[PDB]
DNA sequence: CGGCAGTCGCCGTCTACCTCTCCAAGAGCAGC
RNA sequence: CUUCGGCAGGAGAGGUA
DNA sequence: GCTGCTCTTCTTTGCCACGGCGACTGCCG
């Protein structure tokens, strides 16, 4: 109950353009291993075979309300160069669709 | 060319007598500090001992000269005082390096601020901060987008 | 690999490697076929003086642009020209073309040669995010003489601060001072800034120092790099006056 | 074969092997033995053509002695090294923190040239580290390795340019030494051969040859042939070797004393003397081959002649006037030809031994200074040889060289392939090598002149790319340096078995063939056509009259880890890179089962590592147990062998041995007695089988993820043993002594009830994180403060161990010291989460899910997959060995026979017999090119064994259909199963979670400390302050930048507002910015800080209250009552 | 360049010992760019910022 | 001190009387530290008497040792009692022959 | 006087993370 | 209301994305 | 004449990429 509706920041390194930092909302879950949407593997350009990222807390007002207004994650779904959607299905979901 | 330097020492207020120095200043001590190791030797500092040099070679310049010895001894004593001077502003500009201990460069005060690893681009343009982790990424086919 | 190089000597405005000449009058062309020296020396339409282009080696070929007719054709003697042409084959000069053509047609040819390089590979970039740099990349003026305006002849100085100078001066005086376009590039603009903090940050820490030392310049702290590493909010954003 | 007890493992191989792979162990250990000068050494060497041995020691010293004064009446030399005895085991070293060497004596006699009396006694020389008996050195108790170094070799290296305008060819020589300066001749715009002596000037050669003592007459009738020479003759303006020797010598140095003594000095003591040039003898060998001067006769003496002086400028201008051949007065013919600087015939090894020799030289050569100094202080008739020798720089250098170094490493001890990876290794850096940008995209390309002497897969993969590599399986090294390969001699046409080794240059002139050639099984090749390589690396086709060579087998050209991966020819090279330093890194396993199908590589590359038991003799074993084993010789001798039980690596792992023979079993010389970590019956065997199912599988296996069984927890198949030392020291206070006793300054008793009496921890219990350990006190300013050692954050297990030293106790110490106490800490971690897992192709993942056996996928008969892999990764990597490794290990695990009741199928007839007809649970070896071919698998796949009822599962494609664990639908498909090895990487998602609310600072900036030792944050970057002002967020970053990182006084505001539920206060200033300005003001600078008005800000602190009215430390420590 | 021999054979059916060896030439130049010409395109980002 | 006031950086030369103006006394001694009492010597390069105290309110002898005795110079020892993290902010100077 | 071209010296060369080891010595000068 | 008393620099090597 | 404390660092052999830009300095014409 205090973790309830409190944002954090994901980033992974390098940091090539904008969207290499997002903010979400947590959940707990048991083991030592953080979860990451499979949609949201493009802009950060990441692969599950031996990354890791990093985690940042917001502490006050204005710095919660930017993480959760400007810098959420389902706000920024094009890519701010060319205006081409980056959240959409890829892989697996375009063989199955 | 001449004109770019001499019109700057005109225009304003200050005098071409800021090149030739009469006193040196010294940092504060915490800015320079001292580390055990082990407990037992000191592990040297760098900076402590080109402040070190300056006053060895200043305190003998001083007495050759309050005793009266010939031109050529402190002749011989000014020229290493101010190859001193030179090395602890800026060390390996002219000449060899001032070496310390396994023949590695001292690091000098023009040192802290250049470079990738200088002051500029390793302390304030980017820092360590608090409230902060790290771990492993996995997949969970679950979660929605935020 | 080979992208990267062009696109670095491009934003750099260095001279070109394989450079071309670009004609700069326009009248009958005159090939007087050498060996080693295709020599072009096109007399004018009008007349005038003429322009001796030699010292160009047969390690290069000539253009193959369309002839002037409507048809296409390679270049011999007895040809039109028109200002602005490349005369030879290879990568034209961009101080050149703003001398001759001017800023207009200087930033169409580089917007287009940054554009191929980044296009061929299947990169899409909008065009309006190398504007931004190209107007950054020209924003300055040679001074030829002074007179009243304390400007030091051959400096490089901003356009605002020009016509500010030459309208004070041109009232209650007489001098104009006279300017001509230039063309920087991004690491000798980045190093002529107003501000001697993010000058000292970016690059050539001592030598900036030094002329600011000597200089007395003195910083106004108005830029992000200067409210970052003194410790307030970035004029940008949700820290501007009218938002606060 | 080869092997006494080695277990049965049928070949697809064929073709015959000649020759027998060699010592693996051989590059280490003759280097030591020919530096100490051993009986084997002498006994190898004169096996072998060799004029007179010299040793690696004695060579040293006869170069240095005599030493001999200026006046010339006193002399002192040095002769006939000894060793005596070690002085501790290697087991006490490691125990008790000391070096494994041995005492060093050498005899010098004194020379009194006035008088003659003679002065001669054995002196000591230090104590000299010794190697153990697997190649490694035990430095102050800790395992090391010292790998080769790659260097360029001495002697001239004519080389051609281009140009950037008139497009002349323009060419130089260089005449590269080992210990002086470099020559520089060259041709340039105009004809102007010029000579850059010491990397200064420009002056003409004929101005070289006369001062020598060319006259005019004789140089311009030899070198006349050319209008070069003779136009330089012209235009020279030097007439008298006079004017010439004293134009060089005012050259050299400006303004000096030109007295032309002192110049006949300079000039005589550059090129010429004996102290200050030093063309080894690699490079006068090397410089008497290439221009054909003195051949054969000894190469006695190592410094240039005027001789090859003058054939360096005479081949230079052959060279620019084309003439393709040059014979100087008194040689044989050789090819004028430029030289590659990357080729191996010019790039020698620098093994162990010579890096030691020229740190001893070092040392004898500074104390050669001393002994000749001393000469001119002490009286004759007092001078005595024990008076003149310091040994202090020679101890000091060889302390230096071991420790500290570029070149001699902390070994890697993950597993016995990645220690016997360690060495075997080649560096091109170091001190007098390549750096890490320096370099450039030449020196790490593969050569065509690399094969069978470096193997072109193997080499990291970060900014070390190219400048590190592995041996060869079948190479071994000249006494010069140069590497060596063998081949086997085919005379008219048909191929004898005597085997030549050869090198790089020797190598180049002829053809050699390739190993799979079709013999016609009496050595004369099937095809007149066959395949050989030339010498630019070129392939073409010769008739059968002309081949001279052959290779002596396939996988001659790949290393011993890269001769581990099954059909390593149908995967690309990044992948098979990727698999081949993959398989240092798994991990030591609890059980450590062998592979189904493997190559024939695992039983030597085991025994030749070192961590298992080796009989020694054959005899009749008499008693076994679980520590030791003990077995009676035939001669009635008994020998007994102990085993290391739970013992630590250097990373961290476990180290067991295990006995694997009965209590009437008999042994043979070479058998294996006792396993090891990663061995199974005497073979390496690092992971194990699992059942394989190829299919994506809702999206838990979505990029490069693995979905894994509930079975590999439950029975512990993939379960490891990780060990961690812990110590404390008590040591001597100004205000008092320490001591180690359970007197904790009025604290609990329920947190001191595992303690013993003396205050150490006892055996079997179980510790967490934050709990006491070694309970000791010290006097603070009965002064008793408290510092205990505490288990660090995030650690646990059982304690496993205890070690006391005492001073009292007899104890070596160190100085202050009075008790040192070590504990040992176990744990048996399981698979999780996060892990990653690999096999020997390329594949690589991390966990994604466990799931539970009851709703995994599984075949007619009910048996459950193990691990499930996405379809989606291998077409587009090129990996597809893993796909014919997964059919062969279905066919081997099930069983096959294939029916021959009328004769034998098409594609069985290049099958060797005992291949026909195998059992379940078969193991088979498939050979790194020479294997099953995609025929013999496509049999094999349809003569399968049922299981145990009549039912075949996987039909003839390798494909089988399953059932869904959730629904119970069957899958509408057929699906590739099989059975494919799995290994375990040490990466491991318990060693990688970290966080952080607040902790310790550093001392002159005031932000967090660095790393996950202590307490340490992320550092924020530039780009991610690019990315947040692009964002827009301004808030958010100035609460980064200062408030969490720099502002001191708000940290503290900040912790008590959140605390007390306040809201979060505005930030001040940042240190960082007033660090700068003191700085800037300490540079002589007047930097200020202004207002609207002037009056420049004082910046200075503020009386502030800060009076703690929380009391709880904010985290820089800890918490106790 | 171009290497006048070419590779006739597949991944399916495997390559021989030499078509293996002068396939080794196109890995290293791709795992030695990653590692060395970064700097060139992060150097240029830098300025361009 | 609020950083929303700083209007202005200003850089220049600096001369011998700034430079005798930011310090608090000379340096005359190279010696920086006694091994065996761990404390600073006289005039030398850590001094107490020019750069500050070493801990709170604490002179060189012992006669001042709380904090109501604070900004009083000891007549023998000549420190000034007052915080210990003046010592990050008192510079000195040499006085060249 | 007046161009002038080679030459040399100083600037720059991607981001984030983990594990291990090692860190002057020699000689002179005390106060007993 | 709690008296004194208790810390964190450089160099080299090898790895991961 | 003891051993702990204290102070100090120059002949003598070591020395080891590549592009861009601008000052400069003998040097020829
Ligand atoms: N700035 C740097 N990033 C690196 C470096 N090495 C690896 N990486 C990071 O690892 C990433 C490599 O990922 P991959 O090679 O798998 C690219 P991709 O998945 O699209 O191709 P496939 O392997 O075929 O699936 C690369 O993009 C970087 O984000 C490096 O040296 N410098
Ligand atoms: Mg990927
Ligand atoms: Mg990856
Ligand atoms: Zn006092």
């Amino acid at each position: 109950e205090v973790i309830a509706e409190h944002p954090v920041l994901l980033n992974r390194a390098p940091t090539l353009h904008r969207l290499g930092i997002q903010a979400f909302e947590p959940m707990l879950v048991e083991g030592k291993a953080i979860q990451l949407h499979p949609l949201v593997c493009e802009a950060f350009n990441a692969d599950f075979d031996g990354d890791q990222m990093a985690v940042h807390l917001p502490l006050s007002a204005e710095a919660q309300a930017e993480a959760r207004i400007l810098m959420l994650s389902s706000n920024n779904i094009l890519s701010p160069a060319s205006g081409r959607p980056l959240a959409m299905p890829r892989l697996d979901m375009v063989t199955g669709l | 060319k001449r004109l770019k330097v001499v019109a700057a020492f005109q225009q304003s207020g200050n005098s071409p007598m800021g090149m030739v120095l009469d006193a040196v200043p010294v940092i504060p001590p915490e800015l320079r500090p001292m580390v055990q190791l082990d407990g037992g030797r000191f592990a040297t500092s760098d900076l402590n001992d080109l402040y070190r040099r300056v006053i060895n070679r200043n305190n003998r310049l001083k007495r050759l000269i309050d005793l009266g010895a010939p031109e050529i001894i402190v002749n011989n004593e000014k020229r290493m005082l101010q190859e001193s001077v030179d090395a602890l502003f800026d060390n390996g500009r002219r000449g060899r390096p001032v070496t310390g201990p396994g023949n590695r460069p001292l690091k000098s005060l023009s040192d802290l601020l250049k470079g990738k690893q200088g002051r500029f681009r390793q302390n304030l343009l980017g820092k360590r901060v608090d409230y902060s982790g790290r771990s492993v990424i996995v997949v969970g086919p679950q979660l929605k987008l935020h | 690999t080979g992208g990267l190089p062009r696109v670095q000597e491009l934003f750099e405005a260095r001279v070109p490697r394989g450079k071309a000449p670009i004609a700069d009058v326009t009248g009958r062309v005159r090939l007087e076929d050498g060996e080693r020296f295709y020599k072009i020396t096109i007399v004018p339409d009008d007349g005038g003086e003429e322009v001796v282009y030699d010292k160009i080696s047969k390690r290069q070929r000539l253009r193959v642009f369309k002839h002037e007719d409507g048809s296409e054709r390679v270049l011999s003697d007895g040809d039109h020209v028109e200002v602005g042409q490349q005369l030879m084959e290879g990568s034209a000069d961009p101080h050149e073309v703003l001398r001759v053509q001017g800023p207009r047609e200087v930033q169409i040819h580089l917007v287009r040669e940054v554009q191929e390089v980044y296009r061929a590979q299947g990169v899409s970039i909008h065009d309006k995010h190398i504007e931004v740099i190209v107007r950054q990349m020209l924003r300055r003026v040679t001074i030829i003489d002074s007179g009243s305006t304390e400007f030091l002849p051959g400096s490089l100085i901003d356009r605002a601060e020009f016509e500010a100078e030459n309208r004070r001066v041109v009232a209650e005086g007489g001098e104009p001072a006279a300017g001509r376009p230039v063309l920087m590039g991004i690491t000798k603009a980045s190093l002529a800034t107003d501000s001697w903090l993010s000058a000292a940050s970016f690059q050539e820490t001592t030598r900036v120092l030094t002329d600011a030392a000597i200089n007395c310049r003195s910083d106004k702290l108005n830029g992000l790099k200067e409210n970052v590493i003194i410790g307030k909010l970035i004029p940008a954003g949700t820290g501007i006056n009218r938002y606060r | 074969n080869s092997v006494p007890g080695a277990p049965n493992r049928v070949s697809f191989a064929k073709l015959r092997e000649p020759l027998e792979v060699p010592g693996l162990l051989d590059v280490q250990t003759d280097s030591f033995e020919w530096l100490i000068g051993s009986p084997r050494w002498r006994e190898s060497a004169a096996e072998r053509g060799d004029v007179n041995p010299v040793g690696g020691l004695e060579e040293v010293l006869y170069e240095l002695s005599p030493i001999e004064d200026f006046s010339g009446s006193m002399s002192l030399s040095f002769s006939d090294p000894r060793f005596d005895d070690v002085k501790a085991p290697v087991d006490e070293c490691k125990d008790k923190d000391m070096t494994y060497a041995a005492p060093l004596f050498v005899t010098a006699e004194f020379i009194n040239n006035n008088t003659g009396e003679i002065k001669s006694q054995t002196v000591f020389m230090g104590d000299f580290p010794m190697m153990t008996e697997k190649g490694t050195f035990i430095i102050n108790g800790t395992e090391r390795v010292v790998v080769s170094q790659l260097v360029r070799s001495p002697g001239v290296y004519f080389d051609e340019t281009i140009d950037k305008s008139t497009d002349k060819t323009l060419h130089s020589v260089k005449v590269i030494p080992s210990r002086g300066a470099w020559l520089e001749f060259d041709v340039d715009k105009r004809d102007t051969v010029g000579v850059r002596i010491d990397r200064k000037r420009r002056q003409p050669v004929t101005v070289l040859l006369k001062a020598l003592g060319w006259t005019s007459e004789q140089i311009v009738e030899r070198f006349g042939f050319s209008e070069i020479m003779r136009s330089t003759l012209e235009k020279d303006n030097t007439v008298g070797t006079d004017e010439a020797l004293l134009d060089i010598y005012r050259k050299l140095r400006p303004g000096e004393p030109p007295t032309k003594e002192s110049a006949q000095t300079l000039l005589e003591n550059l090129f010429f003397k004996e102290k200050r040039y030093d063309l080894a003898r690699v490079g006068r060998y090397k410089v008497n081959k290439k221009l054909g001067l003195h051949v054969g006769e000894p190469i006695t003496s190592s410094t240039l002649t005027e001789e090859d002086v003058v054939a360096t400028i005479e081949y230079l201008v052959r060279l620019h006037e084309g003439q393709t051949t040059m014979t100087v007065p008194g040689g044989v013919e050789v090819p004028v030809e430029t030289d590659d600087i990357d080729h191996f015939g010019n790039r020698r090894l620098r093994t162990v031994g010579e890096l030691i020799q020229n740190q001893i030289r070092v040392g004898m050569s500074r104390m050669e200074r001393v002994v000749r100094e001393r000469m001119t202080t002490q009286d004759v008739e007092a001078i005595t040889p024990q008076t003149l020798i310091n040994i202090r720089p020679v101890v000091a250098a060889i302390k230096e060289f071991f420790g500290t170094s570029q070149l001699s490493q902390f070994m890697d001890q993950n597993n016995p392939l990645s220690g016997l990876t360690h060495k075997r290794r080649l560096s091109a850096l170091g001190p007098g090598g390549l750096s890490r940008e320096r370099a450039g995209l030449e020196v790490r390309d593969v050569h065509p002149s690399h094969y069978g002497r470096m193997c072109p897969i193997e080499t990291p993969e970060g900014p070390n790319i190219g400048l590190i590599g592995s041996l060869s399986v079948y190479a071994r090294v000249n006494p010069f340096g140069f590497i060596e390969t063998p081949y086997r001699k085919v005379v008219d046409g048909v191929v004898s078995d005597e085997i030549v080794y050869l090198t790089a240059d020797e190598e180049d002139r002829h053809v050699v063939a390739q190993a799979n050639s079709p013999i016609d099984a009496d050595g004369r090749f099937v095809e007149p056509r066959v395949l050989v390589r030339r010498k630019a690396g070129e392939v073409e086709y010769v008739p059968s009259s002309e081949v001279d060579y052959m290779d002596v087998s396939p996988r001659q050209m790949v290393s011993v880890a890269t001769a581990m991966i099954p059909f390593l020819e149908h995967d690309d090279a990044n992948r098979a890179l990727m698999g081949a330093n993959m398989q240092r890194q798994a991990v030591p396993l609890v059980r450590s089962e062998a592979p189904l199908v493997g190559t024939g590589m695992e039983l030597r590359a085991a025994i030749d590592a070192g961590d298992v038991v080796v009989a020694e003799e054959s005899g009749v074993i008499e008693e076994v147990s679980a520590d030791y084993i003990t077995v009676m010789h035939d001669n009635g001798t008994r020998r007994t062998y102990r085993m290391r039980k739970f013992a630590r690596s250097n990373h961290g792992t476990c180290a067991n041995q295990c006995p694997i023979v009965d209590a009437g079993d008999r042994v043979e010389a070479g058998q294996v007695i006792a396993d090891g970590p990663c061995t199974d019956d005497g073979e390496m065997a690092l992971g194990k089988n699992l059942l394989v199912a190829i299919m994506p599988w809702e999206g838990h296996n979505y990029e490069d993820a693995i979905i894994l069984s509930n079975r590999l927890v439950e029975e512990d198949v993939l379960t490891s043993i990780h060990i961690e030392e812990h110590e404390i020291d008590a040591r001597d206070t100004k205000l008092g002594a320490e001591e180690i006793t359970r007197d904790i300054p009025n604290i609990s008793d329920e947190v001191l009830a595992d303690l013993d009496e003396r205050g150490i921890v006892r055996i079997g219990a179980e510790v967490r994180d934050g709990d006491i350990l070694v309970g000791k006190v010290t006097p603070k300013g009965r002064e008793v403060r408290d510092t205990s050692l505490k288990v660090p954050h995030g650690e646990s297990g059982k304690v496993i161990g205890i070690r006391v030293f005492s001073r009292e106790d007899e104890d070596e110490l160190p100085a202050g010291v009075n008790e040192l106490v070590r504990v040992y800490v176990a744990q048996k971690r399981k698979i999780s989460d996060g892990d990653k897992l690999a096999g020997r192709h390329g594949n690589k993942g991390v966990i994604g899910k466990i799931l539970p056996v009851e709703d995994m996928p599984f075949l007619a008969d009910g048996t459950p997959v193990d691990i499930i892999l996405n379809t989606h990764g291998v077409p587009r990597r090129m990996n597809i060995g893993q796909i014919l490794e997964t059919h062969l290990g279905w066919c081997a695990h099930s069983g096959w026979k294939v029916d021959a009741a009328k004769g034998v199928p098409d594609w069985a007839a290049r099958l060797p017999d005992e291949l026909l007809e195998a059992q379940p649970n078969a193991i088979v070896s498939t050979p790194v090119f020479d294997g099953a071919q995609e025929a013999e698998l496509q049999g094999l796949l349809s003569c399968t064994l049922p299981n145990r009822d009549g039912d075949v599962l996987v039909d003839a494609d390798g494909k089988a259909m399953l059932f869904d664990g959730r629904s119970g639908e069957p899958f509408p498909y057929p699906v590739t199963v099989g059975y494919m090895y799995i290994m375990k990487l040490h990466h491991l998602v318990d060693d990688k979670i970290h966080a952080r609310s607040t902790g310790p600072y550093s001392m002159i900036t005031q932000q967090p400390l660095g790393g996950k030792a202590q307490f340490g944050g992320q550092r924020f970057g530039e780009m991610e302050c690019w990315a947040m002002q692009a964002y827009g967020a301004a808030y958010t970053l100035q609460e980064l930048l200062t408030i969490k990182s720099d502002d001191t006084v708000g940290r503290v505001k900040v912790y008590e507002a959140i605390v007390k539920g306040e809201n979060i206060p505005e930030p001040g200033i940042p240190e960082s910015f007033k660090v700068l300005l003191k700085e800037l003001q300490s540079l002589c600078l007047n930097v200020e800080v202004l207002s609207s008005d002037g009056a420049a800000i004082e910046l200075r602190e503020g009386e502030d209250e800060d009076l703690e009215r929380a009391a709880a430390n904010l985290g820089i420590n800890l918490s106790r009552n | 360049e171009f290497i006048p021999r070419p590779v006739k054979s597949s991944f399916r059916e495997g390559l021989t010992v030499l078509e293996y060896f002068i396939n080794t030439h196109g890995a290293r130049k791709g795992l030695a760019d990653t590692a060395l010409r970064t700097a060139d395109s992060g150097y240029l980002t830098r300025r361009l910022v | 001190l609020d950083v929303n006031f700083f209007d202005e950086l200003r850089i220049g030369l600096a001369t011998a009387e700034d430079i005798r103006q930011w310090s608090y006394g000379e340096v005359k001694k190279p010696e920086t530290i006694n091994y065996r009492t761990l404390k600073p010597e006289k005039d030398g390069l850590f001094c107490e008497k020019i750069f500050g105290p070493t801990r709170d309110w604490e002179c060189y002898c012992g006669k001042y040792k709380r904090v109501r005795f604070k900004g009083i110079i000891c007549e023998r020892c000549g420190v000034e009692v007052t915080r210990a993290k003046v010592r990050r902010e008192r510079m000195g100077h040499i006085e060249l022959a």
